[PDB]
């Protein structure tokens, strides 16, 4: 019924395309403006949920903490590269 | 599990615990 | 007053539903999500300006996304919004 | 123990924590300190003090990692506030 | 003083965090230095977009604001 | 097909700090350069600070807390000044 | 007109005219154009002044990028503002660093 | 191709950034990230002509490249 | 005798004359040469404005110089007056490249 659904997606296509209405970024949206970003979105909040996984996969942990999400985002050279001013809040240095 | 990552990263070490006997 | 956390953990439960996630973890996603999106839509902005363009459609996001982004990261990000497109656009 | 290797440890150690350095109330009474030249009428939110110091720990731990490189790369291994102005003028503050 | 209440051992600590092996006894006040300018940086900041909001009280959000101008975006405070 | 720029308010305004000197085309250019850079940093901070404080308008107020933001003191103390003395003027 | 019912020898009107176009936001106050235009011919009168006294100093009437990079660079606050931006033929300032002197 | 920039200009570059003294190692790394610089920014420039669907590139297109990397350069209009 | 100046003489009055010069330091075709070979790279068949490729000139020689005067810096450091690449590369490290 919601267009995520008929795009396939998980993500609030309808918020998005309210926020961009919103947020004064152009006077006009298309359509596939929302849901292609709602993609791009959800692929990389996939990508790092899976790196911060294993961060806390092998330190035994059931459930993620912020230290998990620097130790992934810091060890992918891509994804450090895009967060490469971000400053992760309790994220400790990675060793060396 | 139902999404999988195509990116070939290499795979990584996440464990930070060690010891100290190297240093006694 | 709305907040991402839902569609987190759906994303969640599809790549590792063995696992919880700490609200801390959970704002980091809210912070980082909204600023990418702030960062995407204002280039994409940028590109329409630029071209005297009076609207937003999938070809700006779809330069935006080849601009903000590595490579690779691109190179599939780019995939994942045409396959997204191309279902909606066919239902 | 063996001489010098509290360095290594501690090094190690703090590399693995992740918790504040700085004492919470100091932090606060320093902060109130600087704003009130700005304005006496103030307040705070205790997590923008949170946010404040989490921050300029952040920034201070990056400034000591570069200049660490400076010192080495100039050979020594005691940092020097000379490290320090050359890792500030190579990164423009 | 208030700036004296950074202590010379944590200061160390955060060496130690920054992985220096050694330091020259000269580095608390560089360090207390370029601190309090780092302040007297984003503070100033902060409050003028408060005083914008006409509000009192400072607040997280006008904080990361403050952060995001300095170009050092700061995740999870929001 | 036309042009756009600043250039005659940049030599008029040369023509009142010093009535005798003048500029090269490549020096003109690098003036509507600078303008332009400065009017889209102001632009832009005073549409952030809409909408931090969920405004739907630009006002003197606004314009007034970005240039406060964006120039160093002494120059957005002057800067102030100048928009303060000009916008009493206007309303005048 | 109203850059002379301001005193002010910017557009008004060309200001206030992009920031409608420029859709900063979707309301514009009055004062708003006034002020930046204001502020606009401040900056541009400082800026134009430094390059004079610039090109007063190396006894040329025509100022050209060189006389503009020293003016933006011989003042910290204009450096400042503009530490990133670079200009064309904005050859750095002349600088030895002392050690390498005889 | 890139020897094609050669030696003599390296070296008056750096005497204008006073460097006084020149190990003859500096060549090729010099050449090594001005190819890194000019790629990062050619593949922006790059980019937005081909989504002006132009085949030319433009002055325009490389200032707002530069400018988004984060460097801007003024008198090109 | 030659008149020959001993070395760094000649260096500083180098360094006084190009620091006193504004004009582009390298060579033109060879620059508009090589960035279209770096173009093809990408895309084939790249036309390009000429104010582009001395756009580009300007703007990877003002990154070079930077780049230079500050490794300089670095150089000083180690109190040493020839620089190295160790010293370019820690440079690049610390601006954060």
């Amino acid at each position: 019924k919601t267009r995520s659904s008929r795009a396939g997606l998980q993500f609030p296509v309808g918020r998005v395309h309210r926020l961009l209405r919103k947020g004064n970024y152009a006077e006009r949206v298309g359509a596939g403006a929302p849901v292609y970003l709602a993609a791009v979105l959800e692929y990389l909040t996939a990508e790092i949920l899976e790196l911060a996984g294993n961060a806390a996969r092998d330190n035994k942990k059931t459930r993620i903490i912020p230290r998990h999400l620097q130790l992934a985002v810091r060890n992918d050279e891509e994804l450090n590269k895009l967060l490469g001013r971000v400053t992760i809040a309790q994220g400790g240095v990675l060793p060396n | 599990p139902t999404r999988f990552s195509n990116r070939q990263n290499k795979t990584v070490n996440y464990n930070i615990d060690y010891s100290d006997d190297d240093l006694l | 007053k709305e907040s991402y956390a839902i569609y987190v953990y759906k994303v969640l439960k599809q790549v590792h539903p063995d696992t919880g996630i700490s609200s801390k973890a959970m704002s980091i996603m809210n912070s980082f999500v909204n600023d990418v999106f702030e960062r995407i839509a204002g280039e994409a902005s940028r590109l329409a300006h630029y071209n005297k363009r009076s609207t937003i459609t999938s070809r700006e996001i779809q330069t935006a996304v080849r601009l903000l982004l590595p490579g690779e990261l691109a190179k599939h990000a780019v995939s994942e919004g045409t396959k997204a497109v191309t279902k909606y656009t066919s239902a | 123990y063996r001489p010098g290797t509290v360095a290594l440890r501690e090094i190690r150690r703090y590399q693995k924590s992740t918790e504040l350095l700085i004492r919470k109330l100091p932090f606060q009474r320093l902060v109130r300190e600087i704003a009130q030249d700005f304005k006496t009428d103030l307040r705070f939110q205790s997590s923008a003090v949170m946010a404040l110091q989490e921050a300029s720990e952040a920034y201070l731990v990056a400034l000591f990692e570069d200049t660490n490189l400076c010192a080495i790369h100039a050979k020594r291994v005691t940092i020097m506030p000379k490290d320090i102005q050359l890792a500030r003028r190579i990164r423009g503050e | 003083d208030n700036i004296q209440g950074i202590t010379k051992p944590a200061i160390r600590r955060l060496a130690r965090r920054g992985g220096v092996k050694r330091i020259s006894g000269l580095i608390y006040e560089e360090t207390r230095g370029v601190l309090k300018v780092f302040l007297e940086n984003v503070i100033r900041d902060a409050v003028t977009y408060t005083e914008h909001a006409k509000r009192k009280t400072v607040t997280a959000m006008d904080v990361v604001y403050a952060l995001k101008r300095q170009g050092r975006t700061l995740y999870g405070f929001g």
